[PDB]
């Protein structure tokens, strides 16, 4: 992994996943793979941090970008099948709190948890206060509307 | 003599041909009165160890004594319980999880398996 | 009839332009792994579970009218292609197909042989885990498995 | 002694061009053989049925002693080599390459069931319901 | 439909042709209880030892007895299943189970017409008749199936 | 609710629980979180309802008879309730797990299924995916028993 946050095989490509129980080790380098960005979470906390931020804020006149963010090792690329092995904090916010809160095994955190939605259900506002089929019918008619 | 107690004589099914390395069954002689061992596709005989020869079922197998390799303990989303002292280390922080398996059979009881050296020991309570 | 009183372990396989069904072991013979022993330890590589054992053996108890590579390879041909009493090409044919048309991914050609026995038992071994149903039995739209 | 503290040291040797190729013969410690008792052995390549592509037939000592099959591994390496460090009456080391990497199996002296016969309608008719008397048949 | 599979906690099988030197010592006192069951034929019945462990737990579900276990399957496979029992008082229950032969006429005429399995493998053949097909109280084939319900 | 379930998770683990007559222990347990998560849901329903001002003008709607039920104002106002597919509790998609943001083997109310909110707080993020699965089943449902029934 640590040469994978180093880059020495590619992010996007290769995912790489241990089933302990069961002791094999399966990786994956096959095109056609579903993948998410995510941020790393080391010794029970962020490994991302501000001075990263600041450097963005830059790049509105500086040749930083998340190309570079990758670079840092702070975010990883996770396909469906290794996502199942991983330990997964909603937000900042609670892997902060936590003390015997829950668990502190974290390793990877959400970069933000409305990503989960697709393209045009993004355009429906608090889609969390609606009936979920409420919200797919929107996705059918947001599509559907001329402008 | 007695209905308590336990019963756990180790099988086998390894001891195959020594003459051209296959598989060994069971045989009479009747001469002899006595079991023996023969490759079918030899002339190759020898004295069996244990009268028996074949075994089916044993009730609830708590076979909770293996497959669950320590390594176990190393998983994140495993949870850590404060519950303590490994009953062999003198140290807390125990991984526990549940049964597994399509014989997860019905218990919900949990196994403990202890994350610290001085043990990786395992036990159920 | 009187035969096991229980046939729910006598495993076969199919094979592309197979016209039909043969059990595992002719393909091992046909690999030339004669030793039962050998066998078993593609199959097993823990002959110190009885239960494993046992789950095989009438397997073993099927393979016996075939025991020579040669004959095996007969049988496949015979049993897989047009009739052809030429026996030996029946034979050459067949070995082609175990070299080309079996596991492909796992190689191509005759200097990579063996690792095909391997991964062709790891698929009986993959197999008599969920039948002895200490491993789950795969879902039929994890998205991990899915391209 | 080496039990207590010792230290040793080689010149490490490397000849231009050997004068014959140096193979891997790899036997199944299963099969624990001992050269010990091996008096005689012969060894020729199969080709009868059909030269250095071919399988390795290993015979040893009379026509009644055991035989065994060799079979070539792919490439001695696919991405390194493999070399023998052997001692040498100077008192120094000498380095051989790998040629080539041969699997060797033993096979049965006399076993052969046969299958041409009808062992395979016989299959057709199997209940099991024989075992031993087959194999008296024959 | 309760079948002698569901009660049955395990089954072995074991070559004891000297039930006055059994195999298991422990198991000596039931032969000694056991002696005067065919002792003539002793020499002719066949020298391969089936034997059952039964769960204390769906025994006493079914409140059954081992003599009618033991007569359920003597009646069903017939005369040929030489069945004997241990004693009630124990919280375990097992089954010793031997087959008899048909005695006069294996003689060895022609070849005698079996092709000569070997009769334990016939054994395992009558421990799965045995399980599956033995059916204690279990009077049809409604699967395993019931509940009883309180109507109010 | 949610302590009264930790109970019965703490009374499984310590294997102290015995199976109800005609069903497993996994049943029994389930049989038994169900009884309890729908009882807190009715109740709290019945407070809702309780509370409910004669002005308003969502209660007219209701109790008119013209459109919705009462379940609707317990999920407007209280809360959403239980999500269950095929019946049953969400199933564990994952290794023993609903969702990777879970640890393994949570049968606690709200990682299998259960969520607190009304639609008037919103749902939290996991709250809002399993309902989501519960919403698939009303529209899948939808087409298939209309072919059907047409045949």
């Amino acid at each position: 992994r640590k040469l994978r946050r180093q880059m020495d095989i590619i992010v996007s490509e290769v995912s790489m996943i241990r089933d302990i129980r069961e002791r094999e080790i399966r990786i994956y380098t096959d095109a056609g793979r579903i993948c998410r960005p995510l941020l790393i979470v080391e010794k029970q906390k962020l490994l991302l941090k501000k001075r990263h931020i600041d450097q963005l804020k830059e790049r509105e006149y500086n040749n930083y970008s998340w190309q570079d963010l990758v670079a840092s090792g702070v975010v990883e690329y996770i396909d469906t099948l290794e996502e199942e092995t991983v330990m997964l904090a909603m937000t900042p916010d609670d892997l902060q709190e936590k003390e015997v809160a829950y668990c502190s095994t974290y390793t990877h955190c959400e970069i933000h948890p409305s990503m989960i939605l697709g393209v045009c259900a993004s355009i429906i506002p608090f889609p969390d206060h609606n009936q979920s089929p409420r919200n797919t019918y929107q996705s059918a008619m947001g599509k559907q509307a001329m402008g | 003599m007695e209905p308590d107690g336990t019963y756990e004589p180790g099988f086998v099914g390894i001891r195959f041909c020594q003459e051209c390395n296959n598989m060994l069954y069971p045989k009479e002689d009747k001469e002899n009165r006595i079991l023996l061992y023969a490759c079918r596709n030899c002339d190759y005989q020898q004295e069996a160890d244990n009268s028996c020869i074949y075994v089916n079922k044993i009730t609830h197998e708590v076979d909770e004594l293996t497959q669950i390799i320590a390594d176990v303990s190393q998983d994140p989303t495993l949870p850590r319980t404060e519950d303590h002292p490994c009953q062999k280390c003198g140290h807390k922080e125990a991984v526990f999880f549940q049964s597994h398996s399509a014989r997860a059979e019905d218990a919900m009881r949990l196994y403990y398996v202890c994350t610290a050296p001085h043990c990786g020991h395992r036990w159920t309570e | 009839g009187a035969k096991k009183s229980a046939i729910g372990q006598r495993i076969v396989a199919t094979l592309p332009y197979i016209k039909q069904e043969v059990p595992i072991i002719i393909v091992f013979r046909a690999l030339g792994f004669v030793s039962d022993r050998d066998i078993l330890e593609h199959i097993i590589y823990d002959f110190e579970d009885p239960e494993m054992m046992e789950m095989v053996k009438p397997s073993l108890d099927e393979a016996f009218v075939i025991q020579e590579q040669n004959v095996a390879l007969n049988f496949i041909g015979s049993r897989g292609a047009k009739p052809g009493v030429t026996k030996e090409k029946r034979i050459k044919y067949a070995k082609e197909v175990l070299q080309k048309e079996m596991l492909p991914h796992v190689g191509v050609s005759d200097f990579c042989e063996t690792k095909k026995a391997y991964f062709l038992g790891y698929m009986v071994h993959r197999l008599l885990l969920a039948a002895l149903g200490r491993r789950e039995l795969d879902d039929r739209d994890h998205y991990g498995n899915k391209r | 002694g080496p039990s207590s503290q010792n230290v040793t040291e080689y010149v490490v040797r490397v000849p231009k061009n050997t004068t014959k190729k140096y193979n891997i013969m790899a036997f199944n410690a299963a099969d624990k053989v001992n050269f010990a008792t091996w008096n005689q052995a012969r060894l020729e390549r199969d080709l009868s049925n059909k030269p250095e592509d071919q399988p390795w037939l290993l015979r040893v000592n009379g026509k009644s002693g055991r035989k065994f099959k060799g079979i070539k591994k792919g490439g001695v390496t696919e991405n390194t080599s493999y070399y023998i460090f052997t001692q040498c009456p100077d008192g120094a080391f000498e380095a051989f390459p790998v040629h080539n990497w041969y699997n060797f199996t033993p096979l049965a002296r006399h076993r052969t069931l046969t299958a041409e016969e009808a062992e395979e309608e016989w299959e057709r008719r199997n209940k099991v319901l024989n075992h031993f008397s087959i194999m008296q048949q024959r | 439909h309760t079948t002698l599979r569901k009660v049955t906690a395990n089954t072995a099988i074991y070559y004891d042709p000297n039930p006055q030197s059994t195999v298991v010592a422990e198991d000596q006192e039931w032969v000694n209880v056991y002696y005067e069951m065919p002792d003539f034929d002793v020499a002719r019945i066949s020298p391969w030892l089936l034997r059952v462990e039964l769960d204390r737990k769906h025994m006493t579900d079914r409140k059954l007895t081992m003599e009618q276990i033991a007569e359920k399957i003597n009646a069903g496979f017939g005369d040929d299943l030489n069945c004997i029992f241990n004693d009630d008082n124990a919280e375990k229950l097992v089954l010793r189970i031997r087959i008899m032969n048909s005695d006069e006429n294996k003689m060895q005429e022609e070849e005698e017409v079996v092709d000569k399995m070997d009769d334990d493998v016939f054994l395992r053949c009558i421990e799965s008749n045995m399980l599956t097909d033995m059916t204690l109280q279990g009077i049809e084939q409604i699967s395993k199936v019931y509940m009883h319900l309180p109507q109010t | 609710a949610k302590q009264d379930v930790i109970e019965v998770i703490e009374k499984a683990h310590n294997n102290e629980l015995e199976p109800t007559p005609g069903n497993t222990l996994r049943q029994t347990f389930e049989n038994q979180v169900n009884r309890i998560l729908n009882d807190a849901r009715d109740k709290t329903g019945s407070s809702a309802q309780k509370s409910l001002s004669e002005y308003n003008n969502f209660k007219s709607m209701v109790v008119s008879g013209a459109k919705g039920s009462k379940i609707n104002i317990s999920q407007v106002i209280a809360v959403v309730g239980q999500q269950n597919v095929e019946g049953k509790r969400i199933p564990f998609g994952f290794k023993h797990r609903t969702l990777p943001h879970f640890i393994k083997d949570d049968y606690g109310p709200e990682s299998r299924g259960f969520v607190e909110n009304s639609y008037l707080a919103g749902l939290t993020p996991t709250e809002f995916f399993f309902h989501a699965m519960g919403g698939r089943e009303g529209l899948i449902d939808t087409a298939v028993k209309t072919a059907e029934t047409g045949y």
